[PDB]
């Protein structure tokens, strides 16, 4: 009676791999990176630059 | 010369006007309409009446002019801005 | 998801020296502005924090952290205090912008001078002058597909009789009824899910002063911006969903508002409004498929927000959301895995037919969901929807309910 | 100061540099901190705005409420006061010639909720209307310049806004009638080195601007003192006193 | 029910309730207040025969 | 109708392991929204009603 | 009758009268409004005289 189980839903499991199961997923795959935008620029229309 | 009675709490918002030491609240047609027509027969608008059905509004507005004495009441039919003393007759611009 | 139970990192650049500390302001926060002199004077000098009774004498500078739009440095332009009686966050900022909007208390930024720049982190025999120092911290989050299932157990007995005297199949019916109900199920989740980790809207800087808080309701005159009839009144509508739409765009840092979901009368307000720039007009609500029969989608707002219509209202609102171009900055994942694997079988006791569906998602929360945090916890975060990260805290959503339809 | 060690197992396991993404996030903060110095220069160098000749007479000086009936001549409900709000914009843009000498108001900054309000008015000159925010980027993710009005002011936005504002203000064809410059000397200079006793990159950036005030910004004297005046931004000569720049908070969105 | 203004009177529409007429005027807004009301239960309809 | 005392049946769709039962809920239904979690933890747990 | 305002003379149609003019302002919406009551009134002598 062999039990595919799962990873016990806690972040660390998941990560690891573990699983209450016999099999051991290898990883959490990848869904892509998030980074955060850079915030805009104001230019400078609004003052005299004058190197 | 009585006191209006309060209608509970959740009185129409006064915008406080320290410039002239005045303020502003946006009543509409039908309050201006209802203190006109109070005060033609005799009565008074102020504080008699107190199960009207826009009696809160009226409350609202003698509190505004007892705190501020030259409040700026703004109408809906015209959008005109009457004053304290313009407000204290009941009658506001025409019609019986 | 291909394979089960995804992840997505996040990278923070946060500065201090330290890349994971207790703490550190993450730069290029949406929400939070960066600290001007933080390269500038405030490397040279750590200016003394404003707070209860701090005494603001002329010339210096005090710095001070806002709950929104960050943190900012204050030059004293006169001596005033900062009503002591005020000590929490809330009440401190109100009246902190008291003091900027009297003047007294003014908003500065310069950057360092030369002597104390050109000489730092022990130079010319100098002591206790460190550089200040930025990083990136990448942490991750990870998603768990979760299941779904049901079953039918239809008799044997029946399916005869029923065919013969109605002529139905017992089968097509069943399978299809148990399929309709798990996408059914599926998508109300997915939709309890935008509604659930909706951040509660009208409060900040959507509010009017006056205003509920949270509710927009059409007997307020503020709230109407002193509107007259329905066409005055309807368009205050349309500004205040602008306003939650740029109040998006600030706290997620992605883009303004894409979406709405609202009930039936918001929707029917919506469509009964002249939306675009053309005095104040009503009539029969025409533009939108105010009913839901037809389809969910009911038209768009001005080209702008695809405004759906939530069948099941509790008493009213509208929810205006985000969804970029790309699939990812989305707010919340719908990550299908397997869909629909029909079984069927019968016991040998009874022969009695039985079949049941399978089905397995998962649902993940977008980082930087909360938009207030400027570090995650523990570094490897679930990403399923959660009381800690997603109840009213996605800066996607904003919910307000409409009052006085 | 980035370790070796996190550079040879990041580039590995994620694909990116650790020294592009450092240096990257290093630039990036210091032209963010440079532009919000500059803004804030603006703000608060910018005079006081509806004070004196743009004062209407029964309102308050640097303070355009909506609610407020003679602030808006008295309007009503929405289109009114927006374009109320419009003719309070042309009028400081006018007092800006008045003061400067050098000419109308040309730009004006402005928080979230100005922009998104000036966005959903019939700026010309037909009626009163609202409705959806149709022709400035209100929101600040694609740009911060959110379109013109009237093709007169070059209408930005100060998204880092505390409560709420807007300051018209002025630009001339030369740099030098700006009313406040930002005149660098050198730019974003890179620095690298590495501790010899463990060999781990340290990597910096310097830059050397400084901030100059203009004269005849103040306007308001005939003869400046000493002759010879610091140029740097102080409480002394350029709080509330530019007449380049007219700051107003509008209070009641 | 779910058409109801909370202000109003549940079973009547009366031009002469400012709150039953979204607080029109004259005619030309009275009117036409009424043809919300006609929409605010065409939809309702909708919502319960589907 | 041709013939008198016509009828017309309707099928409902309802869920609980019986067709007919006490208060057996609708699935499709239009002012009835479906019950968010029936097919999901609504069959690994029962959650206390709320009064 | 049928064609009574309930804030009305019942026999004339003063423009002075805001229930009888509902609400107008100047004339132009007042004008209107004894429009309306014409119309109102040719209405009902369908009713009667069918």
């Amino acid at each position: 009676a062999e039990i595919g189980g799962d990873h016990g839903y806690n972040a660390t499991n998941i990560a690891a791999g573990q699983t209450s199961g016999a099999v051991t997923q290898i990883g959490p795959a990848v869904m892509g990176m998030v980074r955060r935008a850079i915030p805009n620029l104001i230019a400078f229309d609004i003052c005299g630059v004058q190197p | 010369a009585k006191v209006a009675p309060e209608p509970e709490g959740e009185l129409p918002y006064v915008h406080p006007l320290p410039h002239r030491s005045s303020a502003y609240i946006w009543c509409g047609w039908w309050v201006m309409d209802e203190i006109q027509k109070m005060t033609e027969e005799g009565k008074d608008w102020k504080t008699d009446d107190p199960d009207s059905k826009y009696y809160l509004h009226r409350y609202t507005l003698q509190k505004m002019m007892k705190d501020y004495p030259e409040v700026d009441v703004q109408e809906s039919r015209n959008g005109y801005i009457i004053h304290k003393t313009a407000l204290e007759t009941g009658i506001i611009y025409t019609y019986p | 998801m291909n394979s089960p139970t995804g992840q997505v990192f996040a990278l923070r650049a946060v500065y201090g020296k330290d890349p994971v500390a207790a703490g550190a302001k993450e730069a290029f926060h949406p929400m939070y502005g960066p600290d001007a002199m933080f390269s500038g004077q405030g490397a040279a000098k750590k200016f003394p924090a404003l707070a209860a009774s701090t005494q603001t004498t002329v010339g210096d500078i005090y710095t001070h952290f806002f709950q929104e739009t960050g943190t900012v440095y204050l030059q004293a332009s006169v001596q005033v205090t900062i009503d002591a009686g005020a000590t929490d966050a809330a009440k401190l900022d109100a009246e902190i912008k008291k003091q900027m909007e009297a003047g007294a208390l003014v908003e500065i930024a310069e950057g360092m001078a030369t002597s104390i720049a050109e000489l730092q982190e022990g130079f010319n025999g100098s002591t206790d002058n460190p550089w200040n120092e930025m990083g990136f911290r990448i942490d991750k989050q990870v998603i768990e597909a979760k299941s779904r299932q049901l079953k039918a157990a239809y008799s044997i007995e029946l399916t005869q009789d029923l065919r013969a005297v109605h002529g139905m199949d017992a089968d097509a019916e069943l399978s299809g009824i148990l399929a309709t109900e798990i996408m059914l199920e599926i998508n109300r989740e997915v939709v309890d899910w935008i509604n659930y980790s909706a951040q509660v809207g009208k409060s900040g800087m959507t509010l009017t002063p006056g205003s509920k808080a949270g509710v927009f309701d059409f007997q307020d005159p503020i709230d109407i911006r002193g509107a007259r009839w329905a066409g005055e009144s309807f368009k205050a509508l349309l500004f205040q969903i602008d306003k939650e739409a740029v109040e998006i765009a600030r706290q997620t840092g992605r883009g303004e508002g894409n979406f709405i979901i609202a009930s039936r009368n918001v929707v029917n307000v919506l469509a009964s409004v002249d939306t675009g720039i053309s005095y104040a007009a009503q009539g029969l609500a025409t533009g939108f498929s105010t009913d839901t029969t037809k389809s969910v989608f009911a038209g768009v707002l001005g080209g702008k927000y695809r405004v759906y219509i939530d069948q099941y209202a509790k008493q009213d609102y509208f929810t205006v959301g985000y969804k970029g171009p790309n699939e990812m900055d989305a707010g919340i994942y719908y990550a299908p895995y397997v869909a629909l694997t029909p079984l069927r079988g019968s016991d040998p006791k009874n022969f009695q037919p039985v079949m049941g569906f399978k089905t397995r998602y998962g649902i993940g929360i977008n980082p930087f969901a909360e938009s207030a945090a400027q570090a995650p916890a523990s570094r490897i975060q679930s990403g399923m929807p959660s009381i800690l990260n997603s109840l009213g805290k996605n800066a996607y959503f904003r919910r307000v309910y409409v009052k006085g339809i």
